[PDB]
Formats: C-alpha cells, sequence, structure tokens
C-alpha cells in the first residue's frame, strides 16, 4: 500500500530550470490527474468502531373470540388489523386497565418482547416470526408484517435504530464540476474513481474500491452497486493506518519544505537535498538531476516500488522503463549517486539498510 | 564460462528445515542478484524471492515469507536458503538462479536440488501438444493484463534446467537453433517452432518481466 521508494516508470525529457522553478512535490492526491481544487467540506461515514447487529424489538398482535354461554367457553381466531393492534398496545404499555378484557367478546393479545434483527443494507427485518424468516421492511403503506401463522400480525413499539453513522468533515477534490474523490477527516485522500452508489439504512451513498462507505452528494452518474456487494466496517485500525501514513506524510513534507528553503537562500543544490524533491506517492510528477552544475528537471509518472532488489539487479543498474538507466558522471536522478565501488546508492536505502545493521558478519573473529 | 554448482539432493523431515547451497563461478558474486525458483514435480515455475550479495537486501513473494530465508557468503561466493516446518507440500526441486544485466530475464540456472519431505497471470494455451516430427507448430501466452513487449520464453528438457530460447518476445538468443520465432503485440504472444525435430519434445515456459513479482505461465508440453 504505502511504497518503500517510488521511481518514475515514465520519464520526460531533461530541461534546463532555473532554482525558483523548483517545488516541493504533491504528495496527497493518488493518480486523479487535474483534480486538484480543494473545497472543505462535510460528508457521512459509518460510525467508529463494531456494529453489532442492530436489534429493533416489535409485538405480536393476535386476535381472538371469546364466547361464554350459561362457564363454557369457545375460543375463535381472526386476523386483526394494524392501529386497532397498536391501540392495545398501548393500552397494555402504559397500563391500561381495559386490556385485561350467550355473551362474545372480541380481544387482541400483543405478546410485548418479539425482537427482530434490523438489516443495514435494505431496511428488512428477520425473525423466525416472519414468512421465510424475512419481512419486506416496515414502509409507510406498509406498517405491520405478516407472520407464518397468517393469522397473527407483527408490528414495532417504534419510538433511533440505524444509528450507525457520523459526519465528518474533509476536503472535496474536483476541477470543475466533476469530483474525483476527497480528502477524509483522518487526512488521506480516497478517490471516487470505480465507486459504486449504495443505498446503507435508507441514506444513499458510495462503496469506493477499497470497500469503504462515504455518503456524499456526487456530480456524476454512477451505476448502483450490485444485491451482492457489502462494505466495509470503519474499524479503529483503519483509523491507526491513516494516522501512521498521514504523519509520515507531512513529516516528510515539512522535511522537504525546509529543504527547499535551503536551497533558496543558499543556491547550493546538493544530491542529498534533492532526494526530497522526490514525489513519494504513485502519480505524475517531476525528477530533478544535476548535469555539469546545471540544475534541471523533467516530468514523470512515479511508480510505486516494493523492493530494493527490484531496481538494483546488477552492479550499476538502476532499472527505469525496463533497462538500466544511463548515468553522467555518477548520478541520476533525485540524488541516485553511483557508490564508492560503481553500486547504486540510494539514499533511502542506505537508511533502510543501516537499521538492519547489527545482523551478518559481527566479523568480531580475533588474530591467532 | 559460468557455473552456478547445486548438491544433488536432500531427504529431509516433516516440520524439520534444510539449508540448500549454491556456489556461483565465472561471475562476480557480488555484481548480480541471485534468484530462487521452486518447481514441483510436473509443475510451472515459482518465483520464492531474491537477494543482493553486496546489500544483504531481500525480496520474497508473499508465499514464501516465513518459510524460505535468504542468506550469503561473499568469501565462498555461496549464497544459501534456508526451509523451515516442512510439509507435504514442499517437496519440490529448487533451483538457483542468476539474472541478466538488467534484472529482466533469467541467464543462467543450477542444477536443481529435490528436497524430499516424508500480480499479473500467465495464461498459457495449451497444456499439452500432440503433433508429429517436421510439422511447424505455434502455442498462446496470454498476459492478465497489458506488458508490452516484457516476456521471455524458455525451453526445459526432462531433469535439466531451463534454457531460454527467445528473450522479450521476438530477439534471438546466440548459440541456439533458428527453428524458433515469436511475435508479440500487447496481451497475447505466440512462440513458433518451424520444423519440429527430436529434441524439441519438452516442456516449454513464458515468464513475464513487466511487474514484480516475477510470474511463469502454467507450461506447454510436447
Amino acid at each position: 500500500k504505502f511504497p518503500i521508494y517510488t521511481i518514475p516508470d515514465e520519464l520526460g525529457p531533461w530541461s534546463p530550470i532555473d532554482i525558483h522553478h523548483l517545488s516541493c512535490p504533491n504528495n496527497l492526491v493518488v493518480e486523479d490527474e487535474g483534480c486538484t481544487n480543494l473545497s472543505e467540506f462535510s460528508y457521512m461515514e459509518l460510525k467508529v468502531g463494531y456494529i453489532s447487529a442492530i436489534k429493533v424489538n416489535g409485538f405480536t398482535c393476535t386476535g381472538v373470540v371469546t364466547e361464554a354461554e350459561t362457564t363454557t367457553f369457545k375460543r375463535k381466531h381472526f386476523r386483526p388489523t394494524p392501529d386497532a393492534c397498536r391501540a392495545a398496545y398501548n393500552w397494555k404499555m402504559a397500563g391500561d386497565p381495559r386490556y385485561e378484557e350467550r355473551t362474545t367478546k372480541e380481544s387482541l393479545i400483543i405478546i410485548s418482547p418479539s425482537v427482530t434483527d434490523l438489516d443495514p443494507y435494505d431496511k428488512s427485518l428477520h425473525s423466525r416470526v416472519f414468512p421465510g424468516g424475512k419481512c419486506s421492511g416496515i414502509t409507510v403503506s406498509s406498517t405491520y408484517c405478516s407472520t407464518n401463522h397468517d393469522y397473527t400480525i407483527w408490528m414495532p413499539e417504534n419510538p433511533t435504530p440505524c444509528d450507525i453513522f457520523t459526519n465528518s468533515r474533509g476536503k472535496r477534490a474536483s476541477n470543475g464540476n466533476k469530483t474525483c474523490g476527497f480528502v477524509d477527516e483522518r487526512g488521506l485522500y480516497k478517490s471516487l474513481k470505480g465507486a459504486c452508489r449504495l443505498k446503507l439504512c435508507g441514506v444513499l451513498g458510495l462503496r469506493l474500491m477499497d470497500g469503504t462507505w462515504v455518503a456524499m452528494q456526487t456530480s456524476d452518474e454512477t451505476k448502483w452497486c450490485p444485491p451482492d456487494q457489502l462494505v466495509n466496517l470503519h474499524d479503529f485500525r483503519s483509523d491507526e493506518i491513516e494516522h501512521l501514513v498521514v504523519e509520515e506524510l507531512v513529516k516528510k513534507r515539512e522535511e522537504c519544505l525546509d529543504a527547499l528553503e535551503s536551497i533558496m537562500t543558499t543556491k547550493s543544490v546538493s544530491f542529498r537535498r534533492l532526494s526530497h524533491l522526490r514525489k513519494l506517492v504513485p502519480g505524475f510528477g517531476k525528477a530533478y538531476t544535476i548535469f555539469n552544475k546545471t540544475l534541471m528537471e523533467a516530468d514523470a509518472h512515479y511508480k510505486s516500488v516494493r523492493t530494493w532488489n527490484e531496481i538494483i539487479p546488477s552492479k550499476g543498474c538502476l532499472k527505469v522503463g525496463g533497462r538500466c538507466h544511463p548515468h553522467v558522471n555518477g548520478v541520476f536522478f533525485n540524488g541516485i549517486i553511483l557508490g564508492p565501488d560503481d553500486h547504486v546508492l540510494i539514499p533511502e536505502m542506505q537508511s533502510s539498510l543501516l537499521q538492519q545493521h547489527m545482523e551478518l558478519l559481527k566479523s568480531s573473529v580475533i588474530p591467532l | 564460462e559460468v557455473q552456478l554448482q547445486q548438491f544433488g539432493a536432500e531427504l529431509v523431515k516433516p516440520g524439520a528445515s534444510v539449508k540448500i547451497s549454491c556456489k556461483a563461478s565465472g561471475y562476480t558474486f557480488t555484481d548480480y542478484n541471485m534468484d530462487w525458483v521452486k518447481q514441483s514435480h510436473g509443475k510451472s515455475l515459482q518465483w520464492i524471492g531474491d537477494i543482493s550479495p553486496y546489500y544483504g537486501s531481500t525480496g520474497y513473494s508473499q508465499k514464501f515469507k516465513g518459510k524460505a530465508t535468504l542468506t550469503v557468503d561473499r568469501s565462498s561466493s555461496t549464497a544459501y536458503m534456508e526451509l523451515r516446518s516442512l510439509t507435504s507440500e514442499d517437496t519440490a526441486v529448487y533451483y538457483c538462479a542468476r539474472r541478466n544485466y538488467d534484472g529482466s530475464w533469467f541467464a543462467y540456472w543450477g542444477q536443481g536440488t529435490l528436497v524430499t519431505v516424508s500480480e499479473l497471470v500467465m495464461t498459457q494455451s495449451p497444456a499439452i501438444l500432440s503433433v508429429s516430427p517436421g510439422e511447424r507448430v505455434s502455442f498462446s501466452c496470454r498476459a492478465s493484463q497489458i506488458i508490452g513487449t516484457s516476456i521471455h520464453w524458455y525451453q526445459q528438457r526432462t531433469n535439466g534446467s531451463p534454457r531460454l530460447l527467445i528473450k522479450y518476445a521476438s530477439e534471438s538468443i546466440s548459440g541456439i537453433p533458428s527453428r524458433f520465432s515469436g511475435s508479440g503485440s500487447g496481451t497475447d504472444f505466440t512462440l513458433t517452432i518451424n520444423s519440429v525435430e527430436s529434441d524439441d519434445i519438452a516442456d516449454y515456459y513464458c515468464q513475464q518481466s513487466n511487474s514484480w513479482p516475477v510470474t511463469f505461465g502454467a507450461g506447454t508440453k510436447l
């Protein structure tokens, strides 16, 4: 995900530049070129943490007819009515003494603790009490569900559930009536490229490529996710990951600003400082080098690197574009000078190699 | 020249380890990286990882992280790989390989060590080929995405090391007969051999070098 190094797989011609035309690279937007207008906005997200089974409780309303004639009781069944059932429910809940009860009487019994599990994708409800274990949901046309007895209905004791969201603040990235993505509250850029429309707990939103769900008004037409699609929880570990990445990118951006400013005030363009101008994220950027005291740039598209051996296969080889890149004197772009013995030296790789130290050929061998 | 000496075989026990050796000579041991590949009985070649004898940097495919460990000894010019917690699924032939000067295609292979225990996918078509000698034949290798012309064709006779026949889908190799040729454009590559002969019945693998990690085709048998 987060590379150990970035080398350009595409590179243009070296043009001589003046130091005033140097700039520290943008490491925020990831491969959504042209989308650079940032507008601070708000967006919805899944609440942070684990989301247990969303329970909503209801009540089963069954209808009987009791005939008493001169201590003999006949008992018949009939299918009830929603509003009457809820009136009986208010009776039994508020403690109204009017619910306890050749004369016949119609009674409506209401067994209260009938819990159901609510699907967040579609607001369907799940309990063994429905036909097939599932009801379509409680819309406003259908204020009740059916049971397998088909003479007893189920109604919710509706008062909060689907309280699985939060309102976060971020930055919308665009370039004119097209939003490519957004910086989220953690500070990491997420791309809308390839997302699909997902309606979660009745809230219209989008599922990104990485499986995260957000809710934002997109000025574009996107197709719906298939009925099979799922979204990822907003677990604390995802926030940890984003915090680590953003921490690093901020740190290295400040270090690059200190380097660029230390170049302006001195006009001393070394190779150590030039490495701080490298683009740390896959995408289009710039590459720099120094030929015969002259300071030049080139357009480039940086590709994420996974291992150090990928770009150094042999003695003085810097694999760029499939073949080893040429060196003038002993330097390449972004300060990858050839080493003391014509090997390739990358500043980041040297730092990486050092922290692995203590490991090989302790060589505390002693003479005779 | 150049030789990559390997030892014959090791018979190991489930759950134990073994350390395979690869002594390189003919070139400077530190001037090139060292790769390692696994080949099960009647299977294709699978890249395990590589090591730089100078820096000591290692690269591993996710399948072998924790299973294989790469080391070197620069005084003796010998690379070692250790396999611990062996299961029956680890019984295979383990080759050590040496790539080109730009690390695109495999230049040299070792004898191989059969250890006995008791990404871009390359869709290679067909698995088996049954035709008579003297005919002209051509099999296909198709990549999961665009790879330009970054693919190489290897021939492997029985109990032998793979031998590179074509580099970059069309370029010939000096010392190898003129019967082999390729046609590469985009995703679909075809290796054609005219005038099939007796020593040309073997397994043929295609290998891409466009993206990391390195992957091979399933293989085509004659």
